[PDB]
């Protein structure tokens, strides 16, 4: 079937600007290209069908153009309700969606507030130690966390997740968990979370010594 | 199955009401 | 009121079978082609299957060919997706959708109707309630008159868990993070809140964890730790 390639992966702009999203098809889809909008926790919503027709309730600031291989979704003056993920979808040869473009609110750079959390005594009794590093309210969303146990870099034994863009200050937050066995954990002293971000003049380190 | 666009995208006659344009292209459903 | 309602999703072991149904409401069911569209956590939409109004034409995505079977029974306003030899990669939320649109010609018609979806989880893991561990406020969790604290909701399965603070009376400064899926097959999640460090000795902070797949509810009081 037909493959839909979308660009860019992420679109960072502030409200009031003009947004242009592209949809390239591996093969001609004639004019049977639709555009969908999805926000987190919701079903998708149709915006444009058959290349340029707006569905009902869709403001005229949304515009769709193109033919064959190349298609464009234009949002003329962004409103805060328009920041979301967009998928194009062809119906010329069965049905396929593009992988999606994320349209994100651009704002001023904001450094994260960094906090580290030792494992709880309650967890330790159970035999495992979880160390948590919190990166709070930062932008842009790219950030790097490095775990160091007595200055030994930890790799492959941590996991992180990132909140959606906050609806009030348009920042992100990130939580990273470093997990070790109780035995391995009590064999070391210094536990450090090192954070690099564009809003930080220098890598920030938050650390504790066990006990 | 070979996919054809009008097998999956057509207008039911039941929404045409009194508009001739729609009655000219609709597909009655039995 | 037009409505699509999916059901039949749930927790299933790899290699086993499941059958989704989608019941229509408020629409002439026989009149539209129907589709199954799925979405894995944190991933995009993928068309799974489509079937014409009279089941004369059925199609499947390459990722499900030879394993899924789509059918419909117009006399009961119901669409089916039978899934055999399921794999972990079919873990997704499964949407029922009508997606008709035509501008041919000079007449514009479209129909775009989606259900809220049913969740399918394919895994070897056993249902299991969370352990809720404090993330206590300390000096290494203070920053300029602001302190951070939270709860660690570790080793539960399957999703979802919901987290509130003080039974919903504390919402400002709360971040509840997407769960991560660990090697063990269980999920770990964190929920934190930034509070005035002034408050740490006078205000109570309790995270309310609810995990209905195992009917596990926990209230966890979070206090500063004693050094």
């Amino acid at each position: 079937q037909i493959v839909l390639t979308q660009s860019p992966a992420t679109l960072s702009l502030s409200p009031g600007e003009r947004a242009t999203l592209s949809c390239r098809a591996s093969q001609s889809v004639s004019n049977h290209l639709a555009w969908y909008q999805q926000k987190p926790g919701q079903a998708p919503r149709l915006l444009i069908y058959e290349t340029s027709n707006r569905a009902t309730g869709i403001p005229p600031r949304f515009s769709g153009s193109g033919s064959g291989t190349d298609f464009t979704l234009t949002i003329s003056s962004l409103e805060p309700e328009d920041f979301a993920v967009y998928y194009c979808q062809q119906r010329n040869n069965w049905y396929t969606f593009g992988q999606g473009t994320k349209l994100e609110i651009k704002r001023t750079v904001a450094a994260p507030s960094v906090f580290i959390f030792p494992p709880s005594d309650e967890q330790l009794k159970s035999g495992t130690a979880s160390v948590v590093c919190l990166l709070n309210n930062f932008y842009p969303r790219e950030a790097k966390v490095q775990w160091k146990v007595d200055n030994a870099l930890q790799s492959g034994n941590s996991q992180e997740s990132v909140t959606e863009q906050d609806s009030k200050d348009s920042t992100y937050s990130l939580s990273s968990t470093l997990t070790l066995s109780k035995a391995d954990y009590e064999k070391h002293k210094v536990y450090a979370c090192e954070v690099t971000h564009q809003g930080l003049s220098s890598p920030v380190t938050k650390s504790f010594n066990r006990g | 199955n070979d996919f054809h666009f009008e097998v999956f995208n057509f207008v039911p006659c039941s929404i045409c009401s009194n508009n001739p344009t729609c009655w000219a292209i609709c597909k009655r459903i039995p | 009121e037009e409505q699509l309602v999916e059901s039949g999703g749930g927790l299933v072991q790899p290699g086993r079978s499941l059958r989704l149904s989608c019941v229509g409401s408020g629409l002439r069911f026989e009149e539209h082609a129907m589709h199954w569209v799925r979405q894995a956590p944190g991933r995009g939409l993928e068309w799974v299957s489509g079937i014409s109004w009279n089941s004369g034409s059925v199609g499947y995505a390459d990722s499900v060919k030879g394993r899924f079977t789509t059918s419909r029974d117009n006399a009961k306003d119901i669409l089916f997706l039978e899934m055999n030899t399921l794999r972990s990669e079919d873990t997704a939320l499964y949407f029922c959708a009508i997606m008709v649109a035509t501008t041919k010609n000079d007449f514009h018609y479209y129909k775009d109707v989606w259900g809220k979806g049913t969740t399918v989880t394919v895994s070897s893991a056993s249902t299991k309630g969370p352990s809720v561990f404090p993330l206590a406020p300390s000096s290494k969790s203070t920053s300029g008159g602001t302190a951070a604290l939270g709860c660690l909701v570790k080793d539960y399965f399957p999703e979802p868990v919901t987290v509130s603070w003080n039974s919903g009376a504390l919402t400002s400064g709360v971040h509840t993070f997407p769960a991560v899926l660990q090697s063990s097959g269980l999920y770990s999640l964190s929920s934190v809140v930034t509070v005035p460090s002034s408050s740490l000795g006078t205000q109570t902070y309790i995270c309310n964890v609810n995990h209905k797949p195992s009917n596990t509810k926990v209230d966890k009081k979070v206090e500063p730790k004693s050094c």
